């Protein structure tokens, strides 16, 4: 039903 | 790791009482949840971003602010005798999940 | 003024229906992909020296690593089987005229999806010289226009038929011109 | 092959504009308006079928932001060459004097994604029922853009879609007429 | 999207085995946790499961198996331990998808010697 969205990792500091 | 508190807060009719979330776990989005014995937790407010925030199920007379990524704070106007429950608050991150959510210890309000 | 860019851009790859599908997790910068996850290979790879400390950085972390594996079905099959409703099953059938420029034009216009056959015919014979095609069209829409000329100069009493077919019509689509 | 489906973001600095969209085999399906906080269907029929949850695609453009900045500065802080777009304007289908129609101009292969442009009727701006598509990816990473003029076919008018970018050293017209 | 536990109250001895069961509304690769509240408290998550690997495991040597066929992630313990007497809740994540997890109306469970 719903588009599910792929989540970038957030980048190591 | 979160915090809420006072963790027992009785209070009278009629009343805005404020229930505050803190988060040191540097979580994205979080969470209300308000558990009424022998059915499961239901969903209140979340918040995916700071400053912004969208309706769960239960929302009918209670409004939530994010104003830092660390704080989520409740609060339950006079709105349904609802009131007399155990609140609990949750948060998780999103680097590659979807992370699982992770609880505070709840409070216990009254009337 | 100076210009910064990240960019992101999730692929999911289709075949065979979705018998085989592969997931491409790709991180530019400034048009330079430094790091992705193929669902092919299992782990992030570096593709600039610039992402390998980046991508050792991510496979450390076991979890990300699981979790990222299951796009290919949790996202990837997940949304087609969603969209495949309106987009892999769409289909608008062109809207074809013949008319010769001020030399033949056949111009077949608003149609999904991009794969589309076009031929010219000569008194029931298929041209095959002239043919100058302005080839398949983006309109941007989620329609297609594409054009094809025929070189001829020609005789009265001949019959120049277009024939395009489309996977939207079985029996395919004729147009006539008569000089 | 078969099909593709992508999802394309991006956060440009210092502009601080970001963009979110999934693209079907070229088309676009949606994107998200940053401001509004809403998802957007390429084709408003599309609602019907499927759903999207527009603060998504925010908290993912808040990564590609933290990202951004991390990586800027994993790089000395060197710019973005930009490549200025090719640009081809056409009629959405062939042209009768008084029918109406529609015109496309169509922004091909460049970055950065940002671009100044203006419709021009007889020479003058028109806005007048103009509709344009987000920043749509190529598969080189380029950028493609349409925008679009519904016109009634006149021998008495000239258009002209007047496109500027920081690639180009002078803003560039295409002129169709009939 | 929804979560259902049947059992509303499960008694056992101390030292049998348990099997809290959870049924999920249809899904295909839904996200699946089980998760454990001691009376007046907060919920630790005991496992979870995304995808692949059908069983997995959790604190203080708990277990759940994924039957996809079946529509089911049950919870399991070889060796019950008195200590864990808590309401126990199931929960899916929900729809296509955050973040927000759906929850079981729980199953409670009480040990006796």
């Amino acid at each position: 039903q719903h588009i599910r969205c792929n989540i970038p990792k957030r980048i190591s500091a | 790791g979160i915090t809420q508190s006072p963790k027992y807060l009785f209070r009278k009719e009629g009343q805005n009482v404020t229930l505050s979330c803190e988060q040191n776990l540097n979580h994205d989005a979080m969470y209300w949840y308000r558990q009424d014995p022998g059915q499961g937790l239901r969903l209140i407010y979340y918040s995916q971003i700071v400053n912004d925030f969208q309706k769960g199920d239960i929302a009918e007379g209670y409004s939530v602010s994010r104003e830092k990524k660390e704080s989520f704070p409740l609060t339950v106007t006079s709105a349904q005798k609802n009131p007399t429950a155990f609140y609990l608050c949750a948060s998780s991150l999103r680097d590659g999940y979807t992370g699982e959510l992770f609880f505070g210890e709840g409070s216990r309000l009254t009337v | 003024r100076p210009r910064f860019l990240e960019l992101l851009k999730s692929e999911c790859h289709f075949f065979n229906g979705t018998e085989r599908v592969r997931f491409l997790e790709r991180y530019f910068h400034n048009q330079e992909e430094f790091v992705r996850f193929d669902s092919d290979v299992g782990e992030y790879r570096a593709v600039t020296e610039l992402g390998r400390p980046v991508a050792e950085s991510w496979n450390s972390q076991k979890d990300l690593l699981e979790q990222k594996r299951g796009q290919v079905d949790n996202y990837c099959r997940h949304n087609y089987g969603v969209v495949e409703s309106f987009t892999v099953q769409r289909r608008v059938h062109p809207q074809v005229t013949v008319y010769p420029a001020k030399l033949l034009v056949c111009s077949v216009s608003g149609f999904y999806p991009g794969s589309i056959e076009v031929r010219w015919f000569r008194n029931g014979q298929e041209e095959k010289t002239g043919v100058v095609s302005t080839g398949l069209i983006h309109n941007g829409d989620w329609t297609f226009q594409t054009l094809v000329m025929l070189e001829t100069v020609p005789r009265s009493g001949e019959v120049y038929t277009c024939q395009v077919e489309h996977p939207s019509v079985t029996s395919p689509l004729t147009v006539e011109w008569r000089a | 092959e078969e099909h593709v489906i992508i999802q394309a973001e991006f956060y440009l600095n210092p502009d601080q504009s970001g963009e979110f969209m999934f693209d079907f085999d070229g088309d676009e399906i949606f994107h998200v308006d940053m401001a509004k906080k809403e998802t957007v269907w390429r084709l408003e029929e599309f609602g019907r079928f499927a759903s999207f949850e527009a603060q998504g695609a925010l908290a993912n453009i808040a990564v590609d932001k933290a990202n951004l900045e991390i990586m800027t500065k994993r790089s000395n802080y060197t710019p973005i060459t930009n490549v200025p777009p090719e640009v081809t304007v056409l009629t959405n289908s062939p042209v009768e004097l008084r029918e109406p129609n529609v015109l496309i101009c169509f922004i091909d292969k460049f970055t950065p994604p940002v671009v100044n442009v203006t419709w021009l009727r007889n020479g003058k701006p028109v806005t007048t029922g103009v509709s344009e598509t987000v920043f749509l990816p190529r598969e080189d990473h380029l950028f493609r853009k349409f925008h679009y003029l519904p016109f009634l076919p006149s021998t008495e008018d000239v258009y002209d879609c007047r496109v500027e970018h920081w690639g180009l050293d002078e803003p560039l017209l295409k002129h169709w007429e009939f | 999207q929804s979560v259902t536990q049947p059992d509303i109250h499960i008694t056992v001895s101390e030292g049998a085995s348990l099997e809290l069961r959870c049924n999920y509304s249809y899904g295909a690769t839904p996200y699946l946790f089980w998760y454990v509240q001691s009376p007046g408290q907060g919920l630790q998550l005991l496992l979870k499961y995304f995808s692949g690997d059908t069983l997995v495991q959790g604190i203080k040597g708990f277990e759940a198996e994924f039957k996809r066929s079946q529509s089911s992630f049950n919870l399991r313990k070889p060796s019950v331990h008195w200590s864990d007497a808590a309401e126990y809740f199931c929960a899916v994540g929900a729809s296509g998808n955050t973040g927000k997890l759906i929850f079981g109306q729980g199953t409670t469970l009480q040990v006796k010697p």
